[PDB]
RNA sequence: GGCAGCCAACGUGUUGGCUGGGUAGGGGAGCGUCCUGCAUCCGGUGAAGCCGCCGAGUGAUCGAGUGGUGGAGGGUGUGG
RNA sequence: CGUAGACGGUGAGAGCCCGGUACGUGAAAACCCGACGUCUGUCUUGAUGGUGUUCCCGAGUAGCAGCGGGCCCGUGGAAUCUGCUGUGAAUCUGCCGGGACCACCCGGUAAGCCUGAAUACUUCCCAGUGACCGAUAGCGGAUUAGUACCGUGAGGGAAUGGUGAAAAGUACCCCGGGAGGGGAGUGAAAGAGUACCUGAAACCGUGCGCUUACAAUCCGUCAGAGCCCUCGACGUGUCGUGGGGUGAUGGCGUGCCUUUUGAAGAAUGAGCCUGCGAGUCAGGGACAUGUCGCGAGGUUAACCCGGGUGGGGUAGCCGC
């Protein structure tokens, strides 16, 4: 889906736009993603009660993986002839992640 | 300068569809059938007239038969020949066909109602006296099959 | 009598083309030509729509109580088009709108709305709309900048070209029909018609044949 | 004082003479709703639906006329 | 940018954000249709054209008599086919067909057997389409659906979708045993709090203005004083080409639809609201009425070729 673990993201539109964050869970299920730092809410929880805040699940297509230079960029992907893997590519300058 | 936009119906090509029973303001409570009766259910058959015997009915049959082997022909006016052959000549079935006064299959017969002025020669089946006098008189000929 | 300099795409004008009076001169005709894009647009319409009548919903062929002593009104059956969830009154079935035009109306309304097009001076000769081996839409898409200004232009190009056609087929206002497919339709939903040289030469002695 | 039908004169729609109660029923001209075509346009600077006010049409009504709810689609025109 | 401006979602109308679309590519193994090398089977004991004369080619069948079916043919003058029951033929100068019947000439060989191609259908699968419906519609079934439930039966047969952008679904405090609530916070909004979008009418009140307890009533209309509110000019309220809500009091005043000669009728129907509910549909069908083209000519169906409504198609049709 070209957005994976560990990498980098910006958000593009919210609140939080413009924010860097780092992802931290995937849910190819549902298409929505979880990024620290970003959609900030407030939730109440009674076992010990109090306020506590976590971090809400954004949509997928609301972020683009930013490169090594600071800037998002959309992914490609290449062909290797010599094993056959595929790398995903940063398509504003070509360069491999 | 036409555009789909400036397309219209011609005027009175277009009449309104009457919904009937659609109001009292203009057809209400009956449709049209008026009051009670059969007619304001459903119909009267064509052929029924109140219990007697129908004009279909109390009338004898014409007589004779029908002659299905009947041998059918269509007529050549001599005077449209005259029109059509200014010039005149040789005319035959082909020449009739191109021209269009007969089917191009159907079998022709010729008759002398019109006049005939111009040399006209005609092939054909089946010779009426007066188209026969007609031909003679008009310096031509006309020979049959 | 009307004359077109044919032009290319390197702007130099190639030769004359003439276009004769009875097939492009004929007076309007309003109504044959409304009758004829009304047909069109009847033929058009696909008739696949069906709803089910009392005779075919499912169950309740019994009688739902008796005549007298129940004290409410008389009924007589579960699927009457007086319940609910009973069938329609007067179902509609699967049907066809064809309506058959006879060929004089329609070559006759074509010939008025052609004869109107040259009239407000929207024909045009292309001998070829872009270079061969080598679909371009952007070429095609200048080249019919610098040509015209209307946002919808039609283009009639000959069936063999394939490079124009797939070049221009991207571009939404901009469509294309081959000269045996033209139609009355097509031709007055667009603003501005351009003809190919060969298609324009089929077309006329098509015509004139 | 006004609308409407028939008729006569002249004109590129004014004048003049009459008529206008009506069920079944006949004829003529229209309003509104949904869905398509296109030229186009409105709308988070608030659409549709919801609830009023003021107006205008001989009618079914209309107001690109505005106020409070609503937060996502609709409209003129000529057609079908 | 575009050989991709189809379609959904992301906090509002996104081809430049993603799912993705034009376009290319790609299968170790398996299955259905299409070619290419051992092997198998037949006959060249057979084959082609040439001059006279002595049991077989489909049998209880064709046909016939009666009794019935199906071809338009309903015993009518009744051919042809089939069947039940009885009889019953020839092997070629033999037969039956040629619409009760035969002389001369005219066309085909029955009782034996099978045979692809055009056609009909769609429980299932795939890819699309819709001037088809959008929750009383559309399949009974968008949700525990042929479930609950009724009937021991064959069976019958329901109603029930929407919080929000995401559960961020209200920590904590207080009243209350709980249910329930008020703040504080979440959120754009809680006049979105799960009984959750928009929330009308019938329905049940509260508060405010006016009226009414001497009053005889299809309950309204036409006048109409008073009280209250409002808008301008003029002062403490008074007019003004004034509106609004109420209306004391007088004139007139017998609901609506049916079916009726005749209804307020003590004749029928309606407790009320919200939706549902009625001249629709196919044919070269037919007639007459407007509209369009040609014209002594007017025209096509089925069908063939174009992801497209286009081009072909003279078989027929209607008057001359
Ligand atoms: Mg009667
Ligand atoms: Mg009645
Ligand atoms: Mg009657
Ligand atoms: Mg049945
Ligand atoms: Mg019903
Ligand atoms: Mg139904
Ligand atoms: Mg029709
Ligand atoms: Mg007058
Ligand atoms: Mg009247
Ligand atoms: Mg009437
Ligand atoms: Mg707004
Ligand atoms: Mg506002
Ligand atoms: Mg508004
Ligand atoms: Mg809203
Ligand atoms: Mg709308
Ligand atoms: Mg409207
Ligand atoms: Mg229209
Ligand atoms: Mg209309
Ligand atoms: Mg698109
Ligand atoms: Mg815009
Ligand atoms: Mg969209
Ligand atoms: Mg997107
Ligand atoms: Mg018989
Ligand atoms: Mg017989
Ligand atoms: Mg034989
Ligand atoms: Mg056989
Ligand atoms: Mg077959
Ligand atoms: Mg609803
Ligand atoms: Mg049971
Ligand atoms: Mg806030
Ligand atoms: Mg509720
Ligand atoms: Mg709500
Ligand atoms: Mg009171
Ligand atoms: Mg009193
Ligand atoms: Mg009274
Ligand atoms: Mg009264
Ligand atoms: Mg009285
Ligand atoms: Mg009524
Ligand atoms: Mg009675
Ligand atoms: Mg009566
Ligand atoms: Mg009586
Ligand atoms: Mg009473
Ligand atoms: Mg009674
Ligand atoms: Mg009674
Ligand atoms: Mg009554
Ligand atoms: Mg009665
Ligand atoms: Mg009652
Ligand atoms: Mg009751
Ligand atoms: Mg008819
Ligand atoms: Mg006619
Ligand atoms: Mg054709």
């Amino acid at each position: 889906m070209k957005v994976h673990k560990g990498d980098t993201v910006l958000v593009i539109s919210g609140k939080d736009k413009g924010a860097k964050g780092k992802v931290l869970v995937a849910y190819p299920d549902r298409n929505k993603v979880l990024v620290e730092g970003v959609n900030r809410i407030k939730k109440h929880t009674a076992v010990s009660g109090g306020i506590v805040t976590q971090e809400a699940p954004i949509h997928v297509s609301n972020v683009m993986v930013v490169d090594s230079d600071g800037k998002p960029t959309r992914v490609g992907y290449r062909i290797d002839d010599e094993t056959g893997k595929k790398v995903r590519i940063a398509k504003t300058n070509g360069k491999d992640i | 300068v036409i555009k789909l936009h400036d397309l219209k119906p011609a005027p009175g090509e277009k009449k309104a569809k009457t919904r009937v029973g659609r109001g009292e303001g203009s057809k209400g409570k009956t449709a049209g059938r008026g009051t009670k009766g059969t007619k304001a259910r459903k119909n009267v058959p064509v052929m029924f007239e109140g219990g007697q015997m129908p004009i279909h009915m109390r009338l004898p049959k014409l007589k004779g038969f029908k002659n299905r082997f009947r041998t059918e022909y269509q007529v050549v006016n001599v005077g449209d020949i005259n029109k059509a052959f200014p010039q005149g000549g040789t005319v035959g079935v082909d020449e009739l066909v191109a021209k269009g006064l007969v089917r191009k299959n159907s079998l022709v017969k010729v008759l002398g109602d019109g006049k005939l002025t111009v040399k006209v020669d005609v092939t054909a089946n089946k010779f009426s006296g007066s188209a026969r006098e007609a031909i003679t008189a008009a310096g031509g000929s006309a020979t049959e099959l | 009598t009307l004359k077109v300099d044919v032009k290319t795409p390197a702007g130099k004008t190639d030769g004359s083309v003439e276009l004769p009076a009875e097939l492009f001169d004929v007076e309007p005709n309003i109504a044959l030509m409304h009758q004829v894009v009304t047909a069109q647009l009847a033929a058009k319409r696909q008739g696949t729509h069906s709803t089910k009548t009392r005779g075919e919903v499912s169950g309740g062929g019994k009688k739902p109580y008796r005549q007298k002593g129940t004290g409410r009104a008389r009924q007589g059956s579960t699927r009457a088009p007086q319940f609910t969830g009973g069938g329609t009154v007067h179902g509609p079935k699967p049907r066809d709108y064809s309506q058959r035009t006879p060929k004089k109306m329609i070559a006759a309304a074509l010939r008025g709305a052609l004869s109107d097009r040259a009239r407000n001076d929207r024909i045009h000769a292309v001998t070829e709309l872009v270079e061969g081996q080598t679909p371009s839409t952007k070429s095609a898409k200048t080249f019919l900048g610098t040509l015209t200004e209307n946002k919808k232009v039609l283009v009639v190009i000959g069936r063999t070209d394939e490079v124009g056609a797939k070049s221009v087929r991207n571009l939404p206002g901009v469509h294309v029909i081959s000269p045996d497919q033209l139609n009355t339709y097509d031709v007055l939903n667009a603003d501005d018609v351009v003809f190919s040289v060969e298609a324009l030469n089929a077309y006329i002695s098509a015509n004139s044949k």
